[PDB]
């Protein structure tokens, strides 16, 4: 309830000031004016062609460590069980397999961008 | 031992980040397993009263279940107060 | 599933201590010769595919297709031998402890009986 | 049932026949095909919330986790495929035929 | 009542709705990221407040990787939005005449569809009325994961070892 | 399938405990160990008998002791008390901590005037034993009688009779 | 099809989860606890077939435990009711049902 | 890819299947599942060429759909009774959603096109893995829920993957296509006599993998994808075509071979439930798969087709890899006829 | 001492709720008031429709969300 009333405020004030701001100044479009910048020049291509990426395989290597600091996130209160010694045996041994998988990908050249 | 000593020095002239990093790692694997505290991290784990004790119905032979919580039988947490 | 499920059977136990009180397959079994057989024909077929004499060639290796052959089937006939004098007794058991479902029924003669008689001409 | 299981079951129905009709980009349907397990957690974690199963509380995780692996599934055999072909058209994947 | 959990259930399906019609993978990770917000939230008001949270973070973070892979691999020179294109539009307005019939006649009427039984009812009716106590019961039994679930970890790590495993030798080439 | 029983509107009135939650907290170890036995025979009861409805006299009777230690309280230690759970009530999470002085002169105050020893650290949550008179609940679960089980397998094993029977074989 | 190994070998990988009745953090009791238990130990050692037969009541109040879809045929009914005496003005509800009373603690 | 990626994606896939298996809880069958396929894809993918990323990109989407209708499965069976456990299911929905994932995870008709898609793709070796363990493991799941199958759902499934693999066998020339209709028909047939003995569908799945790695060994042996790349073996090293031709004629229901007991033991199941025209529909519609059997036969090993100028010096060179388990493969896949009461060792 | 207020709570709520069911479905031609929906005779917890079912929405909005809406 509280946190509604705030998200609704928040944006209700970010929304009055883009309606201030593309309303209160005097207006005077032409297609020179609202043309794409590219310093001065007119763009050769177009911005939606593709855009090659670099960095492919990082961002899928990203998705999987995202599960794994998903799976170590509730820590804090795993450690108030009394098998504290299983408890401590499997964080270690998450934290070891993600540590695998980082040197893995490492050795292999998985981190290196493509040229 | 000599090759381990130069490997050791190349690595840490090269990759001090690499092994600070196994050397931090190595020693989260290692003492849990020799510390003394842990079984005492345990035991105030067990200590905690997360929900309500429910007595237990006297048969007339429970000479180690205390009648009430100030009578000595029963266990006692003044390890627990003095650490 | 019609005996997966029985009361008192061990998982993943290939023969139980119960089937100890059945007869062992004789080592003269048709079914045992006919294991042996199988493994004689693999190891000529091992020898016509390697391009070996066919009849000759690597004895050893045949005789160990024949021996592994048999080893196998024997266990295997023990264990056929189990289920099978399994599914009679859970048979029997059922029919004795379900009278009303299998009663004994008053055999009449033929004399008695009344067939329809069918001229073939 | 309340009508947040009918809503959450929709959600998956709508999903799935999303997927099974292709238009043209295989992205898209990788996309129809996450939706599906977004379902998938809330259908379930809705009902072990409701019904209290504590034990059952890490199951949705394990859903996730499978989820996004699938996800990496995808998105390499899609850069395979754009690779190949230049774009990631499920018409160009048509070399095998029934 | 308040419905909050029907109006966030209907947002989910309107999501939905939305990016199966699937205009282009931008809009459709839009969609995606307002319907795991919505579920987030419908999580949220049933109890689950780490389930919520945990599940918005990670699609948040899952739909970052798609946008950089549509903005290289699934874009064309003009994306298509939801009134840009009459199929996808068409796909749309069917998705929503389709979930506004459906909440009419739940809301009108206990609708029983030809798959399950819906009862026009109270979200709140079918709570529980017992309570917990200095602890939370979602918390504890997520925690349980390590305690409890030793095998689930197990063949969690393993699998997401062996996915990085994969997606190295997937986009090898050669 | 049957009518749920309930009791009346004028069996379920008591003396209430008109006390907040900082009142009570204040004097909660004091409370726990003065009044241990009636709450603990009311706390078996609950959690034998799986029924509300057969443990209300016990709550009445928790009641009376909750009123009897209160009054005590009142009759001799009201003002170190009042600062005490006056203290306690400012903290948002009612913190013991910020009321050890508070806490210490009603602690003096009630050893004095009525010979009370606050409990030691894991006193309280000790389990104890209950002596009770009323019967253990023999079906608490209102359970049926279970469906009599499959008979069990009798006599020695014996060859199958001509074998498989599978057709031709003969073994 | 189904390699019992763990009941082979003593282990438990997935019991622990399989019901809800099992052993819970804190003895944290399910929302149909009693209910669970009461089916399982109905349906127990007498196979499927016999469970599904003789059991039935057992299964019948868990799946209402479960769903509460009688319990909210019965609420339904009477707010229904409740709504049309109101409709006419043949009801009125007491000042404990519209808020003007002083609950339980 | 190293010989060690591939041997642990190989171990990887083998641990999907066993945890299926052996788990006793939806959640880790349906973790089971994943794992293979997350370690299937690069088995598939190992060979890299646009054939081979198109089979695996088919296999991936028809596998993760069949996956989230499962998972979905398993939620609504949840729903209704609150049991992680796999036993019979409890919603009527649930096992039917239940029941098409799992086919459309064998392959079973009308969820078909992507086996014969895939198998094409593939290599010869990927070909037989999948064919054999992918098969082994939903079986299994069905196997441990058939006393919940609809047997309308199950046998109209089976007698058109039956059909449907008769008449696309008839039709194909690649071998690998012909193989993969000839699965599409074999699981129908397990998948019709599922609903009354999982012994017999066990049977069945014993033999159609003897035969199936049997063949699939043979044309590794004779490096022959294609019918006029396999009638230049008679050329080379002709006994390979006759057991072939054995092989198929067995894998065709003649008597006496290997390939008659399934079939006879079905058939007999299938009457004692008084059952007779669904036996003798899936009879007769076996002949199209013996029909393109022996129109194989014929080209391979009956007939001796035109050879090359080249294959002097094939014959001046010898085959250096040995098959393992070839020849028991063969013998077990031909001449196991009169063994057929060791079913009861397998019940 | 508050597990016997919430019994005490819950059985008042109960019957006040019975006494309502009483008065309002007295002209229903098939209806027992107070009919269980369980086979068994053991005692079940009320959901939450069984208490506040015939209250203000106020009374049902704090008893179903005040926790989770309290920040
Ligand atoms: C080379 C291999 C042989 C070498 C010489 C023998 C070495 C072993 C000597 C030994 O131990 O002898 C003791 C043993 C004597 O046993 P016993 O104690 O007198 O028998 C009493 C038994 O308790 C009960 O006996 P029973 O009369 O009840 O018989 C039971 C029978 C009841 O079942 C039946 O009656 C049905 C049988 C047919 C079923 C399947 C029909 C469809 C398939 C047809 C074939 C397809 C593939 C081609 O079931 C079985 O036997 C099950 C298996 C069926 C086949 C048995 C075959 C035995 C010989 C194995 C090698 C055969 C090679 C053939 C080709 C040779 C080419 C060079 O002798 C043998 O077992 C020798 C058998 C004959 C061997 C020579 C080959 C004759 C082939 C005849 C084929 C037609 C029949
Ligand atoms: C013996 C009767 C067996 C009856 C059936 C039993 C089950 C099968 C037997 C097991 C497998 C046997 C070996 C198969 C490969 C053979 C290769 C070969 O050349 O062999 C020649 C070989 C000698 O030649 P070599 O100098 O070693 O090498 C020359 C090259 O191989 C020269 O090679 P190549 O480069 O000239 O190769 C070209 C040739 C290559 O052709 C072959 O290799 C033909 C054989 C392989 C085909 C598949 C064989 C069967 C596999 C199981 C399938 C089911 C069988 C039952 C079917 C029933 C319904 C039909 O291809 C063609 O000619 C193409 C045109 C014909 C194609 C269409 C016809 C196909 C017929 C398929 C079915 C045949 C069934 C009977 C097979 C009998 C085989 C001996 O002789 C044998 O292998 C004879 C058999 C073993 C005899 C052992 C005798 C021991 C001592 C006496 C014991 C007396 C009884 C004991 C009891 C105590 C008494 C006192
Ligand atoms: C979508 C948002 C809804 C909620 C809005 C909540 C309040 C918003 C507060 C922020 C205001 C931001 C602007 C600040 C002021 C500066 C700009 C300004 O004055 O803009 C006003 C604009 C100004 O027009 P403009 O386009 O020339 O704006 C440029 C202004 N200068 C020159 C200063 C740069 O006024 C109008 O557009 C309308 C002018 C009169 C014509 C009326 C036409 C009829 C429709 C409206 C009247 C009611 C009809 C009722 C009957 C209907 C049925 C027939
Ligand atoms: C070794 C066999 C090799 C062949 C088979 C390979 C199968 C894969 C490998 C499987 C190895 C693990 C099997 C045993 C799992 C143990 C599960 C559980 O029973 O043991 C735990 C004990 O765990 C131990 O601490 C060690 C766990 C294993 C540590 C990791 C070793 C496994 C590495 C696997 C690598 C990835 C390969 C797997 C996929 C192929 C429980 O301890 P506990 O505290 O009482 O539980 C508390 C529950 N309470 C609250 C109810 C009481
Ligand atoms: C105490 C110290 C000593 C212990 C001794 C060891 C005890 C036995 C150990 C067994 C090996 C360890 C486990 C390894 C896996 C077990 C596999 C096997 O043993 O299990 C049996 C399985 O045995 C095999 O099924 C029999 C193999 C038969 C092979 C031939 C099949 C018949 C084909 C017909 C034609 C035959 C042609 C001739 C063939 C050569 C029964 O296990 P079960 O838990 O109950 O299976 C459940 C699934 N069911 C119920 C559907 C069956
Ligand atoms: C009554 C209408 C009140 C104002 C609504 C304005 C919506 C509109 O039509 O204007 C779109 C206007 C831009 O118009 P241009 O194409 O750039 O040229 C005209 C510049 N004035 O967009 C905006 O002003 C932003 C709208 C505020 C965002 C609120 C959304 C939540
Ligand atoms: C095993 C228990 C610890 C558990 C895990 C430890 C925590 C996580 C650490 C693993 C994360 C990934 C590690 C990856 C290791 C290999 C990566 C690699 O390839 O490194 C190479 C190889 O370089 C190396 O030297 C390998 C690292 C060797 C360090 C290991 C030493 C082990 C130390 C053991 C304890 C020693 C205690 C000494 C204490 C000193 C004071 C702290 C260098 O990278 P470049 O490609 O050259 O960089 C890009 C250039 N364009
Ligand atoms: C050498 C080349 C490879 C082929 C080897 C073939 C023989 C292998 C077995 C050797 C003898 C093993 C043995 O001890 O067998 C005895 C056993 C029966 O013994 P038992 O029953 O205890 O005695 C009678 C009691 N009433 O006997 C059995 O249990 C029988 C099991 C074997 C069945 C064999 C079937 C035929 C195998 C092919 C024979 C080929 C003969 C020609 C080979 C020519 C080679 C150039």
């Amino acid at each position: 309830m509280n946190i509604m009333l705030t998200l609704l405020t928040n944006v209700t004030l970010a929304s009055l000031l883009v309606l201030i701001a593309f309303w209160l100044p005097q207006l005077n479009a032409y297609s020179e004016k609202t043309s794409p910048y590219e310093c001065g020049f007119d763009p050769m291509g177009s911005a939606r062609l593709p855009f090659s990426m670099k960095f492919f395989l990082v961002a899928i290597t990203f998705l999987l460590f995202d599960l794994e600091i998903a799976l170590l996130l509730p820590l804090p209160w795993a450690s108030q069980t009394n098998n504290l010694k299983t408890m401590l045996t499997m964080a270690l041994f998450l934290l070891i397999l993600l540590a695998a998988s980082l040197a893995y990908e490492w050795t292999q050249k998985g981190l290196e961008w493509a040229e | 031992a000599g090759r381990i000593a130069s490997f050791l020095k190349n690595a840490w002239a090269k990759e001090p980040v690499l092994v600070a990093s196994f050397a931090i790692g190595g020693l989260a694997i290692i003492l849990p397993s020799l510390s003394p505290y842990t079984n005492y991290a345990i035991r105030i784990n067990r200590a905690t009263p997360y929900n309500y004790p429910v007595p237990l119905r006297d048969d007339g032979n429970m000479p180690d279940v205390p009648s009430h919580p100030q009578d000595p039988q029963g266990p006692s947490l003044e390890w627990l107060k003095n650490l | 599933t019609m005996m997966s499920g029985r009361p008192g059977r061990v998982p993943l136990q290939f023969l139980p201590n119960e089937a100890r009180s059945l007869p062992p397959p004789k080592l003269t079994d048709p079914r045992l010769v006919y294991m042996g057989f199988l493994g004689y024909c693999s190891g000529l077929i091992d020898n016509a595919i390697r391009r070996r004499p066919v009849v000759s060639a690597g004895l050893h290796r045949q005789l160990l297709y024949v021996t592994s052959f048999v080893f196998f089937g024997y266990y295997l006939l023990k264990r056929q031998d189990y289920m099978y004098a399994l599914r009679d007794h859970d048979m029997f058991a059922y029919v004795k402890s379900h009278p009303e479902d299998f009663p004994e029924k008053d055999k009449k003669t033929y004399g008695e009986i009344l067939e329809e008689f069918h001229p073939v001409r | 049932m309340p009508l947040v299981y009918m809503n959450i079951i929709m959600a998956f129905a709508i999903a799935l026949a999303g997927l099974l009709m292709y238009r043209s980009h295989l992205m898209s349907s990788l996309l129809c095909l996450e939706g599906m397990m977004l379902s998938l957690f809330i259908m379930s974690t809705l009902i072990i919330l409701n019904t209290h199963f504590t034990l059952a509380n890490m199951m949705p995780i394990i859903l996730l986790v499978f989820a996004a692996c699938e996800a990496a599934l995808g998105l390499s055999l899609l850069v395979m495929v754009s690779n190949t072909y230049g774009t990631d058209y499920v018409q160009n994947l048509n070399l095998l035929q029934c | 009542t308040m419905y909050i959990a029907f109006i966030l259930s209907t947002i989910f399906v309107i999501g939905f709705v939305g990016f199966s019609s699937k205009p282009s993978p931008i809009y459709g990770g839009l969609g995606l990221i307002v319907s795991g917000g919505v579920g987030c939230g419908i999580v949220l008001n049933f109890g689950g407040s780490f389930l919520g949270l945990m599940v918005f973070l990670i699609y948040l973070g899952g739909m970052l990787v798609v946008f950089g892979y549509t903005t290289a691999m699934a874009t064309e020179m003009y994306p298509e939005v939801w009134v840009s294109n009459k199929t996808v539009f068409g796909a749309f307005v069917s998705g929503l005449m389709m979930e506004f019939c459906m909440v009419y006649y739940a809301l009108k009427e206990e609708e029983v569809e030809i798959i399950f039984k819906f009862n026009g009812l109270g979200d709140w009716v079918i709570y529980d009325t017992g309570d917990s106590g200095f602890f939370s019961e979602e918390a504890m039994g997520i925690a349980a994961l390590y305690s409890y679930g030793t095998w689930l970890v197990i063949v969690t790590g393993w699998s997401l070892l062996i996915g990085v495993v994969v997606i190295m030798e997937i986009t090898r080439g050669n | 399938p049957g009518i749920v029983e309930l009791p009346t509107l004028e069996d379920l009135k008591v003396q209430e405990v008109k006390v907040s939650s900082s009142v009570l907290k204040a004097a909660a170890h004091h409370y726990g160990a003065q009044c241990d036995k009636p709450n603990k025979e009311f706390m078996l009861c609950r959690w034998e008998e799986k029924d509300p409805r057969r443990c209300l006299e016990e709550g009445k009777l928790v009641n009376q002791c909750a009123l009897d230690f209160f009054r005590q309280i009142k009759r001799h230690c009201a003002e170190p008390f009042t600062e005490y759970w006056t203290c306690i009530d400012y903290s948002g999470l009612q913190l013991f901590r910020h009321c050890r002085k508070q806490q210490a002169k009603f602690d003096e105050c009630v050893l004095d005037k009525l010979g009370w020893v606050r409990p030691d650290l894991g006193e309280l949550s000790k389990v104890t034993k209950v002596k009770t008179d009323r019967p253990l609940p023999e079906n608490p679960y209102h359970s049926r009688a279970r469906p009599e089980p499959n008979p069990e397998a009798e006599g020695d094993l014996k060859p199958a009779k001509h074998g498989s029977r599978l057709f031709f074989w003969t073994m | 099809p189904f390699f019992d190994v763990q009941k082979r070998l003593g282990l438990d990988l997935d019991r622990w989860m399989t019901i809800q009745s099992a052993e819970q953090p804190h003895k944290i009791p399910g929302r149909c606890h009693a209910f669970e238990k009461e089916w399982i130990e109905c349906a127990h050692g007498i196979g499927g077939i016999r469970a599904e037969k003789e059991c039935k009541i057992e299964f019948d109040d868990f799946v209402e435990c479960l769903l509460r879809q009688k319990t909210m045929k019965r609420l339904s009914a009477i707010k229904r009711q409740r709504d049309k005496l109101i409709k006419e003005g043949k009801y009125t509800p007491p000042p404990h049902h519209l808020g003007k009373e002083d609950p339980r603690p | 890819m190293n010989p060690i990626i591939y041997t642990t994606l190989i171990m990887t896939v083998m641990s999907g299947t066993m945890l299926v298996m052996i788990s006793s809880h939806w959640l880790l069958i349906w973790i089971g599942f994943e794992m293979n396929l997350l370690a299937m894809i690069p088995v598939l993918m190992k060979n890299f060429n646009p054939r081979a990323t198109e089979a695996a990109t088919k296999y991936f989407l028809t596998q993760a759909t069949a996956s989230m209708m499962l998972m979905m499965a398993i939620i609504i069976n949840l729903l209704y009774s609150g049991q992680w456990t796999i036993t019979k299911m409890f919603n009527p929905v649930a096992m039917t959603m239940m029941t098409m994932a799992l086919a459309m995870k064998l392959g079973l008709s009308p969820f078909h096109f992507w086996v014969p898609e895939v198998t094409q793709g593939i290599s010869l070796q990927a070909g037989l893995l999948l064919l054999t363990w992918q098969k082994l493991a939903p079986l299994s799941v069905l196997c441990q829920i058939s006393q919940s199958i609809n047997p309308n759902l199950m046998l109209t499934m089976a007698m058109l993957s039956i059909l449907i693999g008769g008449w696309g066998g008839l039709n194909q020339t690649q071998l690998r296509k012909i193989m993969a209709y000839s699965s599409i028909a074999h699981m129908g047939w397990m998948t019709a006599v599922l609903p009354y003995n999982t012994t017999m569908t066990i049977l069945n799945l014993l033999i159609y993998i003897t035969m199936t790695l049997a063949m699939f060994m043979l044309l590794i042996h004779s490096s022959a994808t294609t019918t006029l790349s396999l009638s230049h073996t008679w050329n080379k090293m002709p006994v390979i075509t006759s057991l072939m031709m054995v092989t198929l004629l067995s894998m065709g229901g003649l008597p006496p071979l290997s390939g008659f007991m399934p079939k006879w033991m079905i058939i007999q199941e299938m009457t004692k439930n008084e059952s007779i025209i669904m036996p003798t529909l899936m009879a007769m519609t076996a002949l199209l798969n013996l029909y393109f059997y022996m129109r194989l036969a014929y080209s391979s090993s009956l007939t001796m087709f035109p050879s090359t100028n080249n294959m002097k010096m094939k014959w001046q060179f010898e085959h250096t890899k040995q098959m393992k388990l070839l020849p028991t493969m063969i013998v077990l896949s031909t001449l196991v006829l009169p063994m057929t009461p060791a079913l009861s060792s397998l019940n | 001492l508050f597990q016997a207020e919430k019994d005490r709570r819950v059985l008042q709520m109960l019957r006040e709720n019975l006494e309502e069911e009483a008065i309002i479905m007295k002209d229903v031609p098939d209806w027992k008031v107070g009919e269980s929906v369980f086979h068994t005779t053991r005692w079940v917890t009320p959901m939450m429709g069984e208490l506040y079912g015939l209250r203000t929405n106020e009374e049902i909005l704090s008893a179903t969300y005040g926790f989770i809406w309290y920040t």
